[PDB]
């Protein structure tokens, strides 16, 4: 039979109608940092002013000085018909949790 | 390739993976079988024994709690993360405070 | 009826659901077993 | 002392599902005289809606639970009566419920019936007021606008919410069908008090 | 031997080699005291 799914339409909540929190949560930052520190690990390319001699560093001051280039999406719900429910944040205007 | 194998005019390159002993500083894993609580597994910050004569993971009396340890002969498992990735969460996750 | 030589074997090495203390649900080394040790 | 509680509380029990009595309410010693030589007691109640509700009270050594064919002759004759039933509630000691027979004639009866509610309950759902029992949360039933509008805030089904049986008490005194929504409020020690939404699924019997 | 007999136990094939894993770049030694250590330090 179809084993192929259907492909899904991304379904973008509008910025006035979302439900989820504006602060990061623990695990969402340190998904941030760790990807961003990846990405640094592959280039090297950087906005950040001060000089750090790890990508970890560098990533973690991104984070704090609200510089990553990064979006944070929210999986809302996958609707039967075909769209794909979903929010997107910008960590950049969020708040960040402790991590210390 | 090996380090030991080195060529006369090897150097390391932009792009390379530099495969380096461990310092202190670094972050491990620690772990006490069996591991029932989610502080059984636990990041410290790794202090490296200088004396070649010590072979036993040292640890402070009031970390035992953490993974219901005691010293009449346990034995406990450690990794350190060699991966970005597995170091940035090690670190913001894991770390035992 | 007095031969041996067809007598039933496991008539001589003879006198004539879960165990409760195995560890097979727990996941731990076999060369650390002294980490259950009571003190 | 079934019998004396279930005086009580079937009445009360009519009370709290907001009906008015159609008999005038008679005395418990001609009540029990009337379950042990009739073999039942008959209590008929009114809805808002104007739909009737007849309650049967079976007496333990009655031959209507013992017999199917007797059972099967008085649901036959009390639902083909020219009146505008809605629900039936037989009320059978707890052996009855493990009785195949019985139970083959109640959902018989039931598909033969198709849009009047049978339902047959054990005795001591009707012992108490269930409600005031201290253990039980505060239940209550919610209007599918409601419901839908919850549900849409949350981005859910009506299939992806806790359910709860029909024959629950709490639900059969509310009146609860399958399809409904009940809200409970109820007690807790994190946050002093919670309120879940259940779906009312089918009853067991 | 059979292919069905791999699976079931704690020996078998889903508890032994899927919910559990032998891995490399991982160590183990007794455990010692040491107070000069911090809480979140290990020698
Ligand atoms: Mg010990």
């Amino acid at each position: 039979g179809f084993v192929q799914a259907s492909s899904q339409t991304l379904v973008i909540i509008p910025d006035n109608e979302r439900i989820t929190s504006n602060v990061l949560t623990t695990f969402e930052a340190t998904r941030l940092v760790a990807v961003r520190a990846q990405q640094l690990a592959i280039n090297g390319s950087t906005m950040l002013k001060k000089k750090y001699s790890s990508p970890i560093d560098i990533a973690k001051q991104e984070l704090f000085n609200r510089k990553i280039p990064l979006l944070v999406m929210r999986c809302i719900k996958v609707t039967p018909e075909g769209q794909k429910i979903v929010e997107i944040w910008n960590p950049r205007e969020m708040g960040i949790p402790l991590l210390d | 390739h090996d380090i030991e194998g080195l060529k006369q005019d090897f150097r390391l390159e932009v792009g390379d993976i530099l495969y380096r002993d461990v310092v202190t500083g670094d972050v491990a894993f620690f772990n006490r079988q069996p591991s029932l609580e989610r502080s059984s597994i636990g990041v410290h910050r790794i202090v490296v024994l200088e004396n070649p004569k010590i072979s036993t993971f040292q640890m402070n009396v009031s970390a035992c709690a953490w993974y219901n340890a005691d010293f009449d002969g346990d034995q406990m498992n450690l990794w350190v993360p060699w991966s970005v990735m597995s170091r940035v969460e090690a670190e913001l996750l894991c770390s035992v405070r | 009826g007095e031969d041996s030589s067809m007598d039933d074997i496991s008539a001589y090495s003879s006198p004539g659901l879960d165990d409760p203390f195995s560890i097979e649900d727990v996941d731990i080394s076999l060369d650390v077993l002294d980490n259950l040790a009571p003190q | 002392m079934a019998m004396q509680k279930l005086f009580t509380y079937i009445y009360e029990f009519i009370e709290y599902r907001k009906m008015v009595l159609l008999e005038e309410k008679v005395p418990y010693d001609k009540f029990v005289q009337m379950v042990l030589n009739t073999g039942f007691f008959r209590i008929n109640a009114e809805t808002l809606n104007h739909g009737i509700v007849s309650v049967f009270i079976f007496g333990a050594n009655g031959k209507y639970v013992h017999h199917g064919g007797d059972m099967r002759t008085l649901l036959t004759n009390t639902l083909n009566e020219k009146k505008h039933y809605e629900e039936l509630i037989l009320i059978v000691d707890k052996p009855v419920l493990s009785k195949k027979n019985i139970l083959d004639i109640i959902v018989e009866q039931r598909a033969a019936n198709p849009t009047i509610v049978i339902n047959i309950y054990p005795y001591h759902l009707f012992c108490i007021n269930i409600p005031k029992v201290s253990a039980i949360p505060k239940h209550k039933l919610i209007t599918q606008e409601e419901a839908q509008e919850f549900l849409g805030r949350e981005y859910l089904q009506p299939q992806d919410l806790m359910q709860i049986s029909a024959s629950d008490p709490p639900v059969v005194w509310l009146g609860g069908r399958p399809g409904d929504f009940v809200q409970i409020e109820r007690p807790s020690e994190t946050a002093m008090h919670a309120v879940v939404i259940r779906f009312i699924t089918k009853s067991k019997i | 031997p059979s292919i069905m007999r791999r699976l079931p136990r704690k020996e078998g094939r889903i508890r032994k080699s899927l919910l559990g894993s032998q891995v490399w770049s991982i160590s183990r030694s007794t455990i010692c005291g040491n107070s000069d250590l911090h809480l979140d330090e290990v020698g």
